């Protein structure tokens, strides 16, 4: 089937740059163009240039022209994006989106090869932080009949992701497991929080797990109430 | 540069209803072929974009008709006809008749419920905490709509300042309701010198501010 | 007199914001410009011949 | 007997085209490649605004005829716009030495 | 034209197929219809584009501030400028207006091809299998439904399938 | 050339035909002659009249006055007019001189492409009424007198007419 | 291609036809083996030989100095010559890039006509002596030894000699 798979994630330092690919399979490479497009945490779609599998050429946004290059490897049907100068603006998630192969189209009839924006890749995320790789401290968070409430703090880790479950995947339901922030120290942090019936506390063991993929760290951290 | 000036920001629709969302060009977008290359793209949270219209008004495999596409000249319309979960996400118009290319800000479509009330939570930092020198105090909002809310720390009766973040979840698929988690964050130093700690909310759904609070090293 | 927009070629008549090859309007132009043409039509066939 | 043929486009298109053999061609598509339109104003030239003088010439601006309004001192511009024939060039009649030279010079 | 093919032994275009620039029309039992020749549109369609990209592209575009800078005692320039600046336009009038007309030819005679071309890849598949009217059409020796055409049309027509019963309806013919 | 007629299948033209470009020569019981086809010969005048007349037309031309009006300290211009002058020469000398090789290709494959499909006229109308020579002559199967080969001249060939007595005589051959 | 046969009825050329541009493979009892054209070579070679001589040719070459000799106060006869210079470097930046993209089309069609005429010259030489398989290859209705298929190579085939040999094939076919 026609897809765009694009290379895995990168964590850089300020001054650095970054190269990111985009591999076609199962359509003809040359009958297309590829627009990159960027997402930034909490921003907008913003355009970054170009470049036609056909032809090679490219065209330019204003706020890349000089620091990004898209380059181009009918062999291994890769397009590929190059940021020189990396800054912590850059982190971002990176998509490559397949686009029209000329400036000047023909689009006479409507099945033909064109349509922009019709094929996505599934995004690279470029992290630019001179911080390096932590894992998580777990502590808990304590509950007090009713709707008793628990949860972790999985703080002070680097990068992201951290992934959260209860019980060995256990309890799902009522969990709520949020998007993490960015402290002034350049470390991520979030909590997991489940409520669960009063008359549980002591009766079950609740216990979060914690699995940290980038630095390999693995912990499991009961709750109990206090 | 074509400018795509997209309205609203925020579109909260109740399930069932309609969706209509606007984008207006600066410029006309006719492309040498005598197309007009408008298309709308959605974006759901943690996915791709997906292409749903292209040439102001066609609908890409896959889309349902009661997406729709509309418009001539500078001025286009996507409706939604009758919304559900799936479509929650952010909406771009987008052009491709010319360079560089354009996308708007971007919809976010949301779904519109009845006002429902937060339970909140105070959680004191855990003694293990205290023992590495720094100290979250954690309040939760759980399960409430809509997405404004306030969360204001006191420390003795003082409102504290810019020593806090808060995250919010993403939108649930089968109740709509949201949660949202502020924390505080203080020395062992700072913590140790005050007594009362209490977290203040403001929502729609509560007529008075609701304070969940708890006194140190009484738990 | 000024009209507040950008050009990359600008004519004595007004701007010029486009990327075909040639033009028709004014000589005397300054700017990364079409090329200058006694022309009224220069169009180019894609399709075939029509019926009937 | 059943059959099947070849066969070629048509549509209600009136677009022409000439060949080196014919004139008045009607084609089922065609590509303008001559650009016929302008905005009809003056405009910045890569970001850089014009000077423009309205009813003075760049001797009257630059020596400071009194009828010359002292300009926004814009600091910097791209190419200059002056009128086919100013009002306001020396008020006090004379010459200015090497002017076409100095004007090609202050032009950007 | 060139290649003898449209508005010659196919005399005229086909208003019903609104779906591409080449193509086939089908008579059988179950019905008529008109279906768009997908990889020669495509192909064609590719090539006019690289045409036009490149008559546009190949430009080559510089700065360049035109006015008037000489004075009443430099017509002698002015002149010279004037012989530059005419020149250049007389050059490139003449080339843009023979370049549209020559590839306008060549355009029109790429069509024409294109349908004989296509043509002939229907004829090549058929062979004796169909009677060859001489109006673009074919006139089966055999009953073909939907699903012939369309092996017809995708390059996958099995002769040897139908080979025997076209044969026992041309011998039928010779009487 | 291109088409594979003109000094290909058929080897030489026709000194006795003077009346037009393209045509006929017709030989049966009555006698033998020539006859120019004058549709395709006018169509053709036609296109190449066409043709003259635009290499000719679309020529922009501007009044010039050209001299050598400067003076022994102005050298400099003198040069600079020089290398404009001598220039534009070295373009209209080249566009000129391969304009006139490259449409003189294209002239010669026209000619060669209407007698192709002039030959592919009578082909399709003659079908197996007629065997086919190769050398650009089709050998009737029937008798074929002055109004017949009219007929076959004019594009108005009856091919059910002589249909029976043609196959009667293909199958006399089989013999 | 505009001629149907490079990359169309003949798919893919012969790498084992390593002494010319077009030719033949035979295949009977005594064995298989490839053979240059040469006439069709030759006259190939010698068109594209042409071609390529005038493009060079025709361009006329004089004789110019071109530097920079004007002072900071003559920037308006500098500015002058940077837009001659810059005017004939977009003529000749253009001519040359068309000119080149224009005439490889033409190059590769010839190359296709070239293979399509000789095609249809061992065509018009075996008449029904050989069925045509549709693929760029005659299958013979007779014996033809090493000597035979010279004869077809070098144009002297004989049709008669074989004429009965094969349709008495032909006539067992229609078993
Ligand atoms: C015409 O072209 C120019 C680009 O050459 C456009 O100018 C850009 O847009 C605004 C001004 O409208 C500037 O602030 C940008 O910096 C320009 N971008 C550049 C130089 O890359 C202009 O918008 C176009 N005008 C129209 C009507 O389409
Ligand atoms: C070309 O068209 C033929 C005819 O439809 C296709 O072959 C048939 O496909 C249908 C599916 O609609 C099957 O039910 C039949 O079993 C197929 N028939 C035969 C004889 O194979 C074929 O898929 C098409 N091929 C290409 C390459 O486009
Ligand atoms: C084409 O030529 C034919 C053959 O001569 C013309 O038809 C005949 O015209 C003669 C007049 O000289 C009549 O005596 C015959 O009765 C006609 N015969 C037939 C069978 O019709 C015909 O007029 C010519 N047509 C065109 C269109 O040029
Ligand atoms: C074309 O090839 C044929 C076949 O070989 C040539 O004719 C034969 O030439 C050989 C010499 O190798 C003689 O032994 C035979 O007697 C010839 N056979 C016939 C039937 O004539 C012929 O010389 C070649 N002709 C040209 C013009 O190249
Ligand atoms: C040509 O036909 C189409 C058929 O849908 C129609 O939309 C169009 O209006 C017609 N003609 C013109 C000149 O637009
Ligand atoms: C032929 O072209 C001219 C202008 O080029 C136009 O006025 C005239 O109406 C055209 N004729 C037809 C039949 O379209």
């Amino acid at each position: 089937q026609a897809q765009l798979v694009q290379s895995a994630t990168e964590v850089k330092k300020p001054g650095a740059s970054v190269k990111v690919s985009c591999q076609a399979s199962g359509f003809t490479f040359t009958s297309y163009g590829f627009s990159w497009v960027r997402q930034a945490p909490g921003q907008g779609l913003e355009w970054m240039g170009w470049i036609s599998a056909y032809d090679a050429k490219t065209k330019f946004a204003e706020k890349f022209q000089d620091r990004v290059t898209m380059s181009i490897d009918t062999r291994t049907t890769t397009a590929y994006m190059e940021m020189r100068n990396l800054r912590f603006d850059d982190t971002a998630i990176y998509f490559c989106a397949r686009e029209f192969r000329t400036q000047i189209v023909l689009g006479y009839f409507d099945w033909l090869e064109g349509n922009a924006f019709d094929m996505w890749g599934q995004g690279t995320t470029v992290i630019v932080s001179s911080a390096s790789t932590k894992g998580p401290s777990v502590f808990p968070l304590a509950p007090s009949g009713g709707t008793a409430a628990l949860g972790c703090l999985v703080k002070d880790y680097f990068p992201e992701p951290v992934t959260v479950s209860w019980n060995s995947g256990a309890l799902t339901s009522g969990v709520h497991t949020f998007p993490a922030v960015l402290q002034s120290s350049g470390l991520y942090s979030l909590s997991s929080v489940v409520t669960v019936p009063s008359s549980s506390l002591g009766t079950q063991t609740y216990i979060c797990n914690v699995n940290h993929k980038p630095s390999n760290t693995k912990v499991d951290k009961k709750v109990e109430p206090k | 540069d074509v400018v795509l000036t997209q309205t609203p920001l925020s579109s909260p629709v109740t399930r069932g209803q309609a969706a209509s969302i606007s984008c207006r060009s600066s410029q006309s977008l006719v492309h040498s072929d005598g197309n007009t290359y408008l298309s709308w793209i959605h974006q759901r949270p943690g996915q791709p974009p997906r292409l749903l219209i292209y040439k102001i008004s066609k609908r890409f495999s896959g889309v349902p008709d009661r997406i729709s596409g509309s418009g001539a000249g500078t001025e286009f319309t996507l409706t939604i006809s009758r919304v559900e979960a799936d479509d929650v996400g952010m909406y771009y118009c987008t052009q491709a008749s010319q360079f560089p290319r354009t996308f708007g800000q971007g919809t976010k479509l949301e779904i519109k419920r009845t006002v429902a009330a937060p339970s909140v939570f105070i959680f004191p930092p855990s003694d293990e905490q205290l023992k590495s020198g720094t100290a979250s105090v954690v309040c939760l909002l759980n399960n409430f709509y809509p997405r404004e809310a306030k969360v204001q720390w006191k420390v003795d009766n003082a409102l504290q300042s810019g020593n806090s973040q808060e995250s919010v979840t993403e939108q649930d698929s089968k109740d709509s309701t949201y949660s949202l988690s502020s924390t505080l964050t203080l020395s062992k130093a700072d913590y140790e010198k005050h007594k009362l700690y209490a977290c203040e909310v403001t929502h729609q759904g509560l007529s008075s501010p609701v304070t969940k609070s708890f006194n140190r090293g009484e738990c | 007199e000024y009209g507040n927009c950008n050009t990359k070629c600008q004519t004595p008549m007004g701007a010029i914001n486009s990327s075909m090859p040639f033009h028709n309007i004014h000589p005397l132009t300054i700017g990364e410009c079409p090329k200058y043409v006694k022309s009224n039509r220069l169009v180019l066939a894609t399709g075939l011949r029509n019926s009937p | 007997g059943d059959q099947i043929c070849i066969g070629y486009h048509a549509n209600n298109s009136t677009e022409q085209v000439d060949t080196i053999m014919e004139k008045n061609v009607t084609v089922t598509h065609a590509q303008d490649i001559l650009e016929k339109k302008h905005n009809g104003k003056l405009c910045d030239l890569d970001g850089v605004k014009p000077l423009i003088l309205r009813d003075c010439s760049v001797a009257g601006w630059l020596l400071g005829n009194p009828m010359c309004d002292e300009f926004i001192n814009v600091p910097e511009w791209s190419y200059i716009v002056e009128k086919a024939n100013p009002v306001n060039d020396l008020c006090y009649p004379g010459d200015f030495n090497d002017y076409e030279e100095l004007k090609h010079l202050l032009s950007r | 034209g060139l290649f003898g093919a449209i508005a010659g032994f196919i005399e005229g275009g086909w208003q019903g197929m609104v779906d591409g620039w080449y193509g086939y029309h089908h008579s059988n039992e179950q019905g008529s219809g008109y279906a768009a020749d997908k990889e020669s549109t495509q192909k064609a369609i590719d090539g006019v584009t690289n045409k036009v990209n490149s008559i546009i592209d190949k430009m080559n575009t510089q700065f360049e501030a035109v006015g008037r800078e000489f004075n009443n005692l430099e017509r002698r320039i002015e002149n010279l400028n004037k012989k530059m600046e005419d020149g250049f336009l007389d050059v490139w009038t003449y080339n843009a207006e023979l370049l549209v007309l020559m590839e306008n030819e060549r355009t029109l005679d790429f069509h024409d091809s294109n349908v004989k071309n296509l043509y002939d890849k229907v004829r090549l598949q058929l062979r004796d299998n169909a009677k060859e009217l001489g109006n673009g059409c074919f006139e089966f020796y055999h009953k073909c439904d939907n699903e012939c055409m369309e092996s017809v049309r995708n390059g996958t027509y099995d002769y040897p399938q139908y080979s025997e019963e076209a044969r026992l309806k041309r011998e039928e013919i010779s009487s």
